[PDB]
């Protein structure tokens, strides 16, 4: 079990501005054998099943607008959204994947200001 | 193009059993390691159980250990989640998820099912 | 990759169209043409080599054609 | 001593009139610039980056086909017209199917039909260019200080930033003075013919024309989420059998199909800031203000003891590791070499001047022995430490290896290789100009010949040069045959 | 009909459990206990290492990177037999029917 | 593949370079000649990916 | 002293678990699941199979027989690095002694 | 070998035709030319032991 | 039916005036003998076992040394003598060791010592020999009777035993008659020149004269609890390290080197009986007592349903399997293969009488169609089953294949292959004589050459013949060279 | 040693497969290949001897090939 | 086989006596002697080849001796 903490629990940003979310782990998520940090990020649109945005941290899943970008290394990771649209409202969920009992972080939210 | 559909969600009194079926299409189902996922309303997503590509490497979470059974049937392209000793806390909408096609983790989520809600009360 | 070795000259052919007849008819010649358009100097080299290795005229033309067709084809 | 152990290092000796040395840094290779009275520093081009790089001509990989619609006209009157053809989202081709009284047409004959489908592309492959304003090479510098532990340590050097805006950077080194390196990043690597293409968070460096001439549908390159594509016919593979009708297919996903069409290029990282980890860069190392430390220190007297058993690197260098076991103040370490009980001093110190800053911590030296038995005396007096080392080799072999190294450097760098380890001289410039002309001719002649075809062409040309006349024999044979064989045996890196 | 599957090819692959070991120079090729598993692809190669990598003797060392390979979408090649092939022929006679 | 069927020459089908298996359906078909997919890049002699 | 092994050869081996699997005459090569394992040694050959064997198509098939292999007592291969040699020169004087 | 040693030349050693193991300590080593000891015989094309 | 898919069969058709056909039964492959109005019947040698082997010579792989005993003389006292040197059980060798006053002789110089050590072999190699009074050739004969479970079954058939003591035996085919099978087994494989060389529970068939030329201690060969070995110095090895003393070493387990020393030999089973499984037997076939079952039956009158799809043997024979759906007594099956687009009859049954014994059981007729495209017809001829099949190839191709098979059989059987399918004619005796002479000379002056060495000698002979101007020398040398290349290519299977 | 003089060429050939004949055929030339790749200078020496003993090209070639074949064995 | 290519000629000679050198020297010619006494006809064949390839007595002799030395080994 890994305690996952997201710095903001609610973000109000006007359109055209960047919104950043910090998810800090409780232990190291870096798999020593390969040297890859195994973190994941999911967006659950209002009344929809969540999709995937950032597999690992640097990488980005297909079918995803280029604005989303993952950052950070060693238990403190961060997303960035260069331009926020009306469709970016949702419930961003950072989850670790290193250890088998996968634990999501508490759900953050992003509402248009 | 992947399509995951759920079935089996219904109202039930505590203690009684229920089996949840995840029919999948659009990919070779037999060469994958399916997961189960859930989320109570107003709460975050919670992991439930995993069945690997080889049918003999099942795992479950702590809060649901020794109470749930996960099983795949390759031929019928469905995922069976037999849940016993259900309680009003365990009720939630259940999501059936796929594995990561591109990546290194043996366990990850590419695509989420539509989602079925199971209601538990007296 | 497997994108090479097309199922072209096996000879077990029928009346109906194959997988990509119209699309795959001119693929190789288009590739050679675009390579020659991209890299012009190899034409000069091929002319020189054919002239200094070809005794007659038909031999010159044949070896020049073979070189210009093999180099993009070879890679 | 950051350089020791990389196996691709190489020494740069000699200094110019005003104490500048030109060296061409390469990723994976770290020059070691020795000098008469300057500390023998090590420089490796650490990492090259690029920020705020733009996009152009994003390209498509796999598609989706929906809204398949058909329409046919009566034979021998008009040709099939469908309003969706004018739309840029629908791709379709005309074919002549047969019709008759079975299909309701009045007269038997061939009648055209059209089957248009909506091409909603998916998984684009962006091709991104970087311009010179945002380039930033980073240079690391390490000095042979004889520190306690920096024998192969890759995080023990000062770092200096380089950008085309300001390329004559400074470098302040601890207790050694400063060195100025006035590099030119404008000529190192092209980067105006290089287009970074990103696919599934992987990216390479490709030539501009080669990327442009790809038989896949290409978009405008804007940031719009739903762009309009061009040449969509390359992925729809219309087919008609028996001339009854025609159907549309998607032709699958080219993600791994172009994954060996892009086989000769170098890979890149593209993780946030796109570090490239490739290419090279030339720099002028004017070492005028770099005076070595501890020139006026005395020389020690007490004996030394080895700690780590002496071992030889790949290039014949000896890494002596000693700890001054005495009580004397910080000093300079004596050094002597004799061959066959005859003091010939056939030895050199790659480290400029070894000193013991602190008594407790051991000091490590990189000496260079001669080609045979040689005893290295370290201390002074009768009880001085003696190391008997025997490097196995010969001067001819070392000369041949140096020639091979130079040939490899010229084959990879090209004309720039003349700037490597070269003080400004008349012969160097005269060779440089000739090699620029000859290399321009050679690359214009051979731009686009494969690893297996260069060998064949070289063999054929040396065969022509074996039996010929009027000195074309010698010229063609020697020059082209040998050069093309070398470049066909080395090309793939 | 009733045709049997002969062999299966793989067109999409996933790589999991990348593991690596390296030995000092003038010692045997690096070894993993995972080299001899049926599902692992593993290639020996070389590497340079000296005192910077904690090994006393300078020179080229040997490291190996085994990886577990599982396919995701196979492609089947199925042969057709001769005791099941069935041709079907229509014989329409010109009757001058409506 | 993916609800598309083709007729190919038998020898050509064996010749093409992809990892094959026994063909009889079972769990974990041990793939042969699987090096054709995996590519082992060496990052200029320092480490392997 | 302190020899470090570099390579091991083995004189005597032992074979267990002889496993065979054949195809029909024109079904291609023969595949065993443990052929891909590096612990099993085996070689493909040709054996004709008619109806007595039970294929159903006369011709010349192919079978591969993979058997597990282990070496009982291998040959050690040492190497002496120069950091551990001990030359022992002994000197005696011509003193008139009994 | 068998509680007795020799001093053979290095380059000769790498050219013996025997299954050569890894050389690093391991309970179960992997042999890389195992076909130099075992011998297969296809006696008149019926089966092979 | 037992000879389908064997791959080494060959059809022996035709008979003599007295209806006797010669045939050379080979151990690997079998022989079908079709004939006019005789039931075509398959013959295979199967096993040729031997019993009551008497050992002739024993070699030993592994020895053991005990009781190392040394005794030296002074430098000029002569040779060194041990009391047990004269014993034949101790192996030892005299050498030279210098002995001064430290050794205690009293005279400086170079003495001599001998070190005798007891020797015994742990597990020797047995060397057998099979005398002709105990061979048991087991010829098995099966008839081409249409049966449900006969095709390739190889487990059912009449078994006949051939012994040198009783050369000719008459085998009784049930209800089909009897065949003479007069066989001569003493010229099979020259067993007077064979020693079985059993070792570690597995045998071989090495040549006799080769056995006597192995370099191993050879025992007596007669049964005895303690044998005497006569060349014991080929295992034990003495080492006089820098002339101070010598120890003796055993040099054990030559067993692995034996396995390499037996490259060309052929293995033989050794579980229980010897059961030699390699060889060949030449003998006649008397078919004047053979009958066709069902010649008195009626003709079939109902349709036949094909039960399993027709397949072809490598040699071209179709093997049909019909099942009879009709209420009738056992009777002959009408059979006529109309050729392609014609009524011509060019295909013939290889099964003599295709009768259906029972209504329920299906019969399986084997027949070879016309070499092009034809239509086999089975049935009453009105509602008959037209089993269609198409043969691919060329008749000239069949002739080439037959010539290749004949050449290979001639190379394998020596001169005996001249009379394989021979009815017995004027030419065959002359060919046998000339091939006897030429093969005798060729084997005499090519015996023992290797495969690659034979190929090289053949190439050299071909070159010499191509260069020699004399027509006779050139022709002879070229012919010898070509024969040598072919034999070298086909030496050892 | 007994391992020398393999039992080949005796002439008691049979249609069965002889012992270890799957790979016993090519080891007589694999040894020559390994020895030649181990010691390359004897190619120079044999070539010199073959050239200094010769009146025709064929004679020189047979000298070279026989000498190069016979030395590794005598080793 | 490993028994082939004895470790000879390497050049790491020492004043001590090498392994099994008491009788390992002459077994390379004892094998030739046994093979020649076993198969005598190849003397005739080698003599014929040596005579038909030769312009001088020395050349013929070297042909004969090298061929007779190389065949038993290749055996
Ligand atoms: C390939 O790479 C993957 C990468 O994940 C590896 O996946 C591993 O899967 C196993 C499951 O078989 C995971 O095991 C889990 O380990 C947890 C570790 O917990 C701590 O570690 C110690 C060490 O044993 C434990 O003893 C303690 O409990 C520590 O807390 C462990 O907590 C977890 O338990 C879970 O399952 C049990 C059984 O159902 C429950 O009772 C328990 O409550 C909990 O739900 C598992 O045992 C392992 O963590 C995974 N790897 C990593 C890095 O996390 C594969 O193993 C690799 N190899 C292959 C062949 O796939
Ligand atoms: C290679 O070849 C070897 C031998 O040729 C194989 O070795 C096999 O090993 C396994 C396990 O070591 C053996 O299985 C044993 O079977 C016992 C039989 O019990 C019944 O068997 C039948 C049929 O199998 C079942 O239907 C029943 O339900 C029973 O299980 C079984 O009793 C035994 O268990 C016992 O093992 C422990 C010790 O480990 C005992 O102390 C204890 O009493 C326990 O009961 C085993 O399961 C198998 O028999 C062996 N095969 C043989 C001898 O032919 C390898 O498996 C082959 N493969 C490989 C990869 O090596
Ligand atoms: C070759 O080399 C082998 C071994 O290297 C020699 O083997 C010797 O065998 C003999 C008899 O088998 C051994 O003699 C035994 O000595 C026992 C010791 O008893 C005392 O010994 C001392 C000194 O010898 C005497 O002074 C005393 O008076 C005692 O005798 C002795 O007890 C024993 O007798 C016993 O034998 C039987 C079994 O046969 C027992 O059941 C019984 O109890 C009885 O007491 C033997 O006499 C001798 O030790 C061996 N040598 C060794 C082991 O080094 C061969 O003799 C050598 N020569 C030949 C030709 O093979
Ligand atoms: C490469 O350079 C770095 C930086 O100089 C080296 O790191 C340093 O290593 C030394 C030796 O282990 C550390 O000293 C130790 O410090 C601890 C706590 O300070 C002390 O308790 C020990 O007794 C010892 O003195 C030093 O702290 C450390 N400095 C850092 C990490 O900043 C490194 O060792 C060099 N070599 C390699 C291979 O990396
Ligand atoms: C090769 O020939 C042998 C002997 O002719 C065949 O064995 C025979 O096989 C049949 C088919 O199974 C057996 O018939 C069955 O017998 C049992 C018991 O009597 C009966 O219950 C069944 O209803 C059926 O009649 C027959 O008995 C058996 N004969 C024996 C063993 O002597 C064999 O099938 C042939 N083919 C092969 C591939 O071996
Ligand atoms: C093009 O195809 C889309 C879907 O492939 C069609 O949209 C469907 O429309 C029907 C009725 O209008 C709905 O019942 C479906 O749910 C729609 N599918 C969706 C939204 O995925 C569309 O009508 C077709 N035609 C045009 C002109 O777009």
């Amino acid at each position: 079990h890994i305690v996952m903490t997201q710095s903001p629990l609610s973000l109000s940003v006007t359109p055209g501005q960047p919104a950043s979310i910090s998810c800090k782990s409780s232990q190291i998520s870096s798999w020593g054998s390969d040297g890859k940090t195994y973190l994941y990020w999911y967006l659950q649109k209002p009344g929809q099943s969540p999709q995937l945005l950032i597999y690992e941290v640097s990488s980005r899943f297909s079918g995803v607008s280029d604005r989303f970008s993952g950052s950070g290394s060693g238990t403190d990771f961060t997303l960035k959204i260069s331009r926020v649209q009306a469709e970016d409202v949702g419930l961003y969920y950072c989850m670790q994947g290193l250890h088998l009992p996968l634990t999501f972080g508490q759900g953050t939210r992003l509402e248009i200001k | 193009q992947v399509e995951l559909v759920e079935s089996g969600g219904d109202v039930v009194q505590p203690g009684k059993s229920l089996r949840l079926s995840c029919a999948a299409s659009g990919f070779t189902f037999t060469n994958y390691a399916m997961h189960w996922l859930r989320q109570a309303p107003g709460k975050g997503l919670e992991w439930v159980a995993v069945i690997s590509s080889d049918v003999n490497d099942k795992y479950y979470a702590d809060s649901v250990k020794g109470r749930f059974t996960i099983s795949r049937d390759n031929s019928k392209n469905t995922l069976y989640l037999q849940m016993n000793s259900l309680t009003p806390e365990d009720t939630a909408v259940y999501y059936c998820a796929r594995e990561q096609a591109v990546g290194t983790n043996p366990w990850a989520f590419d695509y989420w099912g539509q989602g079925t809600l199971v209601t538990v009360s007296s | 990759s497997v994108a090479l070795a097309p199922h072209v000259g096996m000879g077990l052919d029928t009346r109906t169209q194959t997988w990509m007849s119209a699309e795959g008819a001119w693929r190789q010649v288009e590739k050679v043409e675009t390579w020659a358009l991209r890299h012009p100097g190899f034409t000069i080299l091929a002319l020189f080599l054919a002239h200094y290795i070809g005794t007659s005229l038909t031999q010159k033309v044949v070896i020049f054609i073979l070189l210009m067709l093999v180099t993009p084809s070879m890679t | 001593m950051r350089c020791v152990g990389v196996g691709n290092r190489d020494f740069v000796e000699g200094l110019s009139g005003a104490t500048w040395v030109d060296v061409v840094l390469e990723h994976g290779g770290c020059v070691t610039t020795m000098a008469k009275n300057k500390p023998t520093l090590d420089i490796e081009l650490q990492k090259t980056e690029a920020t705020q790089l733009a996009t152009l001509r994003k390209l498509c990989i796999e598609g989706k086909i929906t809204n398949i619609t058909t329409d046919s006209r009566c034979p021998t009157q008009g040709e099939a017209v469908l309003p969706e053809e004018q739309d840029q989202n629908y791709v379709c081709k005309h074919t002549y199917v047969d019709r008759g009284w079975g299909n309701g047409c009045g007269l038997f004959g061939k009648g055209s039909l059209v089957t248009c489908a909506k091409f909603q592309c998916l998984e684009p492959i962006e091709g991104k260019v970087v311009q010179y304003e945002n380039l930033k090479y980073t240079v690391i510098i390490t000095v042979h200080t004889g520190d306690q532990h920096q024998v192969g340590n890759e995080t023990q050097g000062v770092t200096a930033e380089i950008t085309p805006q300001a390329s004559t950077t400074e470098a302040i080194l601890p207790e050694y003075g400063t060195l100025g390196l006035e590099c030119s990043p404008r000529t190192g690597l092209d980067f105006n013919e290089m287009i970074l293409l990103t696919m599934k968070n992987k990216a390479w460096m490709v030539h501009r024309q080669w990327f442009f001439d790809l038989p896949l549908p290409w978009a405008s390159g804007a940031t719009t989420e739903t762009p309009t594509w061009n040449r969509k016919e390359l992925l729809v593979t219309f087919k008609n059998a028996h001339a009854k009708k025609q159907e549309v297919v998607v032709l699958g996903s080219q993600e791994g199909a172009m994954h060996t069409a892009l086989t000769g290029a170098t890979e890149i990282q593209n993780s946030g800031g796109t570090s490239i980890f490739a290419g090279h860069l030339k720099c002028r190392l004017k070492m005028d203000k770099l005076e070595l430390k501890g020139m006026s220190y005395a020389m020690c007297t007490n004996t030394f003891v080895l700690k780590k058993e002496v071992s030889e690197t790949q290039h014949g260098t000896i890494l002596i590791k000693v700890e001054y076991k005495g009580e004397d103040a910080p000093c300079k370490i004596p050094f002597s070499t004799e061959d066959g009980q005859g003091k010939a001093h056939n030895g050199r110190l790659i480290t400029a001047n070894p000193v013991v800053t602190k008594k407790e911590e051991p000091v490590n030296i990189e000496a260079e022995p001669p080609f045979g038995e040689s005893n290295i005396v370290i201390g002074i007096g009768d009880n001085a430490l003696k190391i008997n080392w025997y490097k196995k080799g010969s001067s001819i072999g070392k000369m041949f290896e140096a020639t091979a190294r130079g040939a490899r450097r010229m084959a990879i760098l090209g004309d720039t290789a003349w700037d490597f380890g070269s003080v400004g001289g008349v012969l160097n410039s005269l060779g440089k100009m000739v090699h620029q002309i000859f290399g321009s001719a050679y690359t214009a002649l051979f731009s686009g010949v494969s690893w297996v075809m260069k060998i064949g062409i070289g063999v054929l040309l040396t065969w022509i040069g074996l039996n010929s006349k009027n000195t074309s024999m010698s010229f063609s044979c020697i020059a082209i045959g040998i050069i093309t064989l070398y470049l066909g045996a080395v090309v793939q890196a």
